[PDB]
């Protein structure tokens, strides 16, 4: 039952990041880190695939996921510095001029 | 398990059935004539048959005490 | 048992993640979430990835979510909720998924039932393998830079990407 | 085709009803959470999940009263005229939703054209 | 072998308890600097430096030339990277 | 590290030599080839030298261009050439010179 | 061992020649002796070289990029489809490029890095479009993706740039995620990533009773990433708030090149590999709501660039039409579609850019242009007329297929969607005509004339909206080969 | 007037116009512009994806297809 | 939260754990009665597809 239990270790991340979405409609910094929770459970997925198949695929891509999450996170609070930087506050009230 | 590289610095577990049934892909022009090589392939990877005939032991010993 | 144990330190790590009134309280719990992933790692035998989740993670990426969260001095009122009513939609979303991808693997990979009878006995060892063993951290590094060195490189430019991109949108230069 | 069920006037009737029950809470969860809260609601969590609630009730009121009147009107039409086609049935529709959602919307007009809606809707099926 | 782990965890677990020991005996008796955020993202750039030549290092016996010169290729990458941030004053703090 | 020069598409004329080294390649160069390659190189040097005039540095502009059509042509030469002596491309002149040595 | 790298002599050459301009524009741009001279143009003139320089090198070594493709195999694959794509998506990129300039002079924009970005991201897609293993299809992705977050958010002072790129990273880290999740299911039910071991694993037994649930859910994952890239609806919605808050020429560029690369990764990934019936089911309900949606939202817009966005949101739904029916025809229709459609946004961003410079923003702005600049009414008629579909113009080729996959595939209900959003579309469009021929305001606005570039552009592309019909024959060839080199 | 200027204008251009205006209004309004509603919307997508196309084995006991399709136009009428 | 709070969170998550074993040794103890079902509905699916063929 090995295989199912790091799994759902696995599942529960991205179900947290998913419900991180749903739960804080003000605070869009909470959401920039329940993105990284999912890319943190995909990382995980596919390191305990590579072990469960004997294949290093699962490795190889980690590696390079983990580099393309910190790229992410590096640029995504640039923009949320820029953000408030122009607003004086990061409330939701303030980034939604742009609609229709 | 198609890349053929082990984890530990060895040829994969399920390199050999994924290579089988590669082979018989590539001259067979019906996939149902891979049919066999492509489960063994699959049971490598997941041991779902293996492990659903111990249960069914399992479950007869617990059905016969 | 021990998968337990860090499932359940990862899950109530994970929800004072996303349900922390304090986003510098979030992000010291976040540490905690990478910590208990790195455990779950050694128990993989992936001590490399392990380390790395150590080094990159927590060493470089929280720090830097810790750095920018704690000198916005956010105020509790600009991102404050209740998220009582949220409950209904939660439920209904969590639950679908919960009941769909929990048990995605289940048909596919079937568990062994551990029985009465010591099947350790039937472990077969085979000593070949075992005469010079690669470290995880030689297995991948037989790989990364010669038989996919491309994407290598790819991910070179996404970096190179994230510095331009950092320096263009924030420097002002006194 | 259509060769796999076992049918039941009364239990289509009854299994719509709760179907309709079902989407009709969905949607009303849907809706609910897509909207804030009144401002005067903000600091205070109980109101909210009530409005929550009662608007997961009213909409699975109103969507199994339309999955139930609808079938079970296209059985009452097909069991005493007796004739399978579409015809029995976009009077099932038009009932629905005329009853259904001119009582919903309190206009004579909307029910009208709910109905009609109703009525090609299932006229194309 | 993942056993010598264990260890570390038992010494964990002992240090946990000496600071406690150590701790608890006493209880008996508004101003955004960008210059921050830019030397956390120039750390975590060599950061994912240092990791990716931790493998490279410990293969260099196998991969020999072709491995070599990729790494090259990468660094040459993060280094254009790296004077592109010297040249626009990144890494001057006055 | 284990290589294959084998195309997915067959060479449609005579293969003079299937994997030429390097400097075999560039001493094929033609008098076309060259061509190419000063073609190349002059107009990037000529719109290094117009971009830049607007904001001062049209000599600068002028290496700048200059070295992106230095290796642009480069590259385009070497390509015909190494294409001509794979058999990829028409090559009378190699066959002739292969023939003959 | 130098000649196996002739397969990315194309890639090598503009990867090089990018780094070469980061230096240039870094080094001069911090010159006091030159006063700090803004290089946003002398880049970008340099760049365009470079775009065409790399193009030439493609182009004319249609063999040689297919050289060493055992060695090359565990990491992309080109062939005559890729071929194709790539040319078109390096053309698509010299145009928007050489439609910047009066943007960079006379708004004053002196960050050369944006012409830096452009090209990374050109490299992205391109490695994009060679991408045949989810794990180089995914880097590629990432790469382009974080390109466009900081070009969206270049304009770092406004308030609308600044919120376009946050709902932009947020909603693409989100879709990335989510596209990952699906791969990671794949592999670990096939466990394979290269698109020739999944095709082999995958193809004969589609819903066999017995169904993977991890394939079949690593493709739903999959398809929705896809789908958000290409904006069809229910993904849709940071579409028109990054279209209209980024800098125009960005908006030029985000409407055309993604969409090409996109589409050859999901010809490439979905059409080759086999899950089968509900992939284009997928397809085929996003498509209608994309129609529906995008003619409705259009039509309720004032602005000139959210009516836009909103025109291709429905424009991808017709498109993906095409990949819906899985046929030859459909995939050849697909292709169609996509260039007519990248050549008239390329029109229509020509005249939006041409009007930035007396700040157009509303479309009752275009009153009496037909006084004020009869030819530039004229040519944008055209291309609100060529949008609507009216024939002979070459808008009418991709409606008229719409039409014969709905009767084709046997889809009546598709039909009558076709034909309700083509009249709502055809309304909005001609709103904007009336708009400049018949209206008489009391204020006018007069607009400065366009520059050399957009004009020669347009010229061009009116050209063709107007004659296309006339010698429609090597388009039609040329899809026609692409469609059949996805298979052989 | 009853017919040329009343039914069939409220049968066709009059009444067509209005009820595609009150249409593109209310699908305009669903652009929010808060981001919120765009995960949601993404959120919402997924999960009507994995609903209805990998658990509807089970549910044509007690549903039917006629049912589905009606139930979504009869939520335009709603408010 | 309270560190006591932080704890009792823990147990119970552990629990929960606990309790989702023994939901997957449910689903594994089934696999017979799934696969049985599934040879009725193909099956079905065969007599019926054939026979409508006959005709």
């Amino acid at each position: 039952m090995d295989l199912i239990k790091y799994f759902t270790f696995s599942m529960i991340i991205f179900i947290l990041g998913i419900w991180g979405i749903l739960l804080n409609r003000r605070n869009i910094l909470i959401m920039l880190m329940s993105i990284e929770l999912m890319l943190l459970a995909v990382n995980l997925n596919f390191l305990v695939f590579s072990v469960s198949l004997d294949d290093m695929m699962g490795q190889v891509f980690a590696l390079l996921v983990l580099t393309v999450a910190a790229a992410e996170s590096a640029i995504g609070l640039a923009i949320f510095v820029i953000t408030f930087r122009v607003r004086g506050t990061i409330a939701v009230e303030f980034i939604n001029s742009i609609q229709g | 398990m198609a890349s053929g590289w082990g984890i530990t610095g060895n040829k994969g577990r399920c390199y050999d059935f994924w290579m089988d049934f590669s082979e018989c892909m590539s001259h067979c022009r019906e996939p149902k004539d891979c049919t066999l090589l492509r489960e063994d392939y699959l049971e490598c990877l997941h041991h779902s048959k293996e492990f659903q005939r111990r249960n069914r032991i399992y479950k007869e010993e617990q059905r016969k005490l | 048992m021990i998968l337990s144990v860090l499932s359940s330190l990862a899950l109530v790590s994970g929800l004072m993640v996303v349900r922390a009134k304090n986003p510098v309280h979030s992000v010291l719990f976040f540490i905690l979430v990478f910590c208990d992933t790195s455990g779950l790692l050694l128990l993989l035998g992936l001590d490399f990835f392990a380390m790395i989740f150590l080094v990159v993670y927590i060493g470089a990426i929280a720090v830097l979510f810790l750095f920018v969260v704690m000198m916005f001095h956010i105020q509790i009122a600009e991102i404050h909720e209740e998220v009582l009513r949220y409950l209904p939609v939660s439920g209904i979303i969590g639950l679908i998924f919960w009941w769909e991808m929990f048990f995605i693997l289940d048909n596919e990979s079937i568990p062994l039932l551990p029985t009465q009878r010591n099947t350790t006995s039937l472990r077969y060892t085979v000593y070949a393998g075992k005469v010079r063993s690669w470290t995880n951290l030689e297995t991948l590094g037989n790989l990364l830079y010669t038989y996919y060195f491309v994407w290598f490189l790819v991910s070179s430019l996404i970096l190179l990407v994230a510095m331009i991109g950092a320096i263009v949108l924030t420097m002002h230069r006194t | 085709r259509y060769l796999e069920e076992e049918d039941g006037p009364l239990m289509k009737t009854i299994k719509g009803s709760i179907t309709g029950f079902g989407a009709g809470t969905i949607y009303g969860t849907i809706l609910a959470t897509w909207k804030d809260v009144p401002r005067v609601e903000r600091n205070v969590a109980l109101p909210g999940l009530i409005r929550t609630l009662k608007m997961m009730g009213t909409h699975g009121l109103t969507f199994a009263a339309i999955g139930g009147v609808y079938i079970g009107v296209e059985q009452l039409v097909q069991n005493f005229r007796s004739k399978r086609d579409f015809y029995n049935g976009a009077i099932g529709g038009f009932v629905a939703g005329a009853s259904v959602l001119g009582y919903r919307a309190r206009s004579i007009p909307t029910a009208i054209a709910a109905g009609a809606t109703l009525a090609v809707t299932s006229a194309l099926i | 072998m993942m056993l010598e782990f264990a260890p570390i965890f038992i010494y964990l677990v002992i240090s946990l308890l000496v600071s406690l020991i150590l701790l608890g005996v006493p209880f008996l008796f508004s101003r955004f600097d960008i210059r921050f955020y830019l030397v956390s993202i120039l750390f975590l750039i060599f950061d994912l430096e240092v990791t990716f030549f931790f493998p490279w290092a410990v293969s260099l016996n196998k991969i020999d030339l072709f491995g070599f010169w990729s790494m090259m290729a990468f660094l040459f990458i993060l280094t254009i990277g790296f004077l592109y941030e010297w040249k626009r004053g990144a890494l001057d703090w006055e | 590290m284990n290589t294959d020069i084998t195309a997915l598409e067959k060479a449609q004329y005579p293969v003079v030599d299937r994997n030429p080294a390097f400097t075999k390649v560039v001493g094929n160069f033609s008098t076309l080839d060259y061509l190419r390659f000063s073609t190349i190189t002059g107009i990037s040097v000529t719109v290094g030298y117009l971009s830049g005039i607007k904001p001062g540095i049209k000599g600068p502009s002028m290496v700048t261009g200059g070295l992106i059509g230095l290796m642009g042509g480069f590259m385009y030469a070497y390509q015909n050439s190494a294409g001509r002596l794979m058999g990829f491309f028409p090559n009378d002149g190699e066959v002739a010179s292969y023939q003959k040595r | 061992m130098f000649n196996l790298f002739l397969a990315v002599f194309p890639e090598i050459f503009i990867i090089n020649a990018t780094f070469i301009l980061l230096i240039h524009g870094v080094v001069f741009s911090t010159s006091k002796k030159y006063d700090y001279p803004p290089l946003a143009s002398n880049v970008g003139w340099l760049g365009l070289l470079s775009v065409l320089i790399t193009l030439l090198l493609l182009a004319a070594g249609a063999p040689l990029l297919t050289i060493a493709h055992l060695f090359w195999n565990n990491l992309f694959r080109r062939d005559n489809f890729t071929y194709f794509c790539q040319i078109f998506l390096l053309l698509s990129t010299a145009g928007t490029i050489s439609m910047c300039f009066d943007f960079f002079d006379q708004e004053r924009f002196d960050a050369f890095e944006f012409i830096v970005l452009i090209l990374l991201s050109t490299c992205g897609m391109l490695f994009m479009i060679s991408a045949y293993d989810l794990i180089a299809m995914y880097l590629a992705i990432e790469l382009q993706s974080l390109c466009f977050y900081v070009i969206a958010a270049s304009k770092r002072k406004s308030e609308f740039s600044t919120e376009a790129g946050l709902k932009y990273l947020i909603l693409g880290a989100f879709s990335s995620g989510i596209l990952l999740f699906g791969c990671s299911m794949i592999y670990g039910s096939t466990g394979a990533t290269h698109f020739d071991q999944l095709a082999k694993i995958l193809t004969g037994y589609e819903i066999t009773g017995a169904r993977s649930s991890g394939i079949f859910m690593g493709i739903l994952f999959i398809a929705v990433g896809f789908l958000f890239k290409i904006t069809a609806v229910p993904f849709h919605m940071w579409a028109p708030d990054i279209y209209e808050g980024s800098p125009t020429p960005v908006t030029a560029f985000l409407s055309i090149a993604p969409k090409i690369s996109i589409f050859a990764n999901i010809l490439r990934v979905f059409i080759y590999g086999s899950y089968g019936a509900t992939l284009q089911q997928i397809f085929f309900f996003c498509s209608i709501a994309s129609m529906i949606l995008g003619a409705l939202a259009a039509m309720a817009q004032t602005k000139v660039k959210r009516l836009l966005a909103y025109s291709s949101i429905g424009h991808v739904g017709y498109i993906c039409i095409g990949f819906s029916c899985g046929t030859i025809e459909g995939i050849q229709s697909l292709l169609i579609g996509i260039f007519i459609y990248a050549l008239m946004t390329m029109d229509a961003f020509a005249i939006v850019l041409a009007l930035r410079q007396t700040r157009v923003k509303y479309i009752a702005d275009l009153g009496a242009l037909a006084k004020t600049n009869p030819i530039l009414a004229i040519t944008f008629s055209i291309t609100m007329f060529s949008y609507a579909g009216i024939p002979p113009l070459a808008g009418f080729c991709s409606k008229f297929y719409l039409f014969f996959a709905a009767l084709g595939c046997g889809a009546y209900f598709l039909a009558l969607v076709g034909v309700v959003t083509s009249v709502i579309g055809c309304f909005y469009y001609i709103r904007l005509v009336k708009r400049m021929f018949f209206d008489t305001p009391r204020t006018w606005i007069l607009y400065e004339p366009m520059d050399r570039n957009k004009s020669l552009l347009l010229a061009m592309t009116s050209f063709f909206i107007t004659l296309f019909l006339l010698y429609p024959s090597p388009l039609f060839s040329v899809t026609h080969q692409m469609a059949l080199s996805l298979y052989l | 007037e009853a017919l040329d200027k009343g039914a069939i204008e409220i049968l066709g251009p009059y009444g067509i116009s209005y009820t595609f205006r009150r249409l593109a209004e209310r699908i305009s309004q669903l652009q929010s512009g808060f981001v919120y509603h765009y995960a949601f919307a993404m959120l919402l997508g997924l999960t009507l994806f994995v609903t209805f196309f990998c658990m509807w084995d089970s549910l044509s006991s007690w549903v039917d297809n006629r049912l589905s399709f009606i139930l979504i136009v009869s939520s335009f009428y709603t408010k | 939260v309270k560190v006591l709070t932080y704890f009792g969170m823990t147990l119970a998550a552990f629990a929960f754990w606990q309790s989702m074993d023994k939901v997957h040794v449910w689903i594994a103890l089934h696999q017979d009665e799934k696969q049985e079902r599934m040879e009725k509905e193909a099956e079905v699916r065969r007599v019926r597809a054939e026979l409508l063929r006959k005709a």
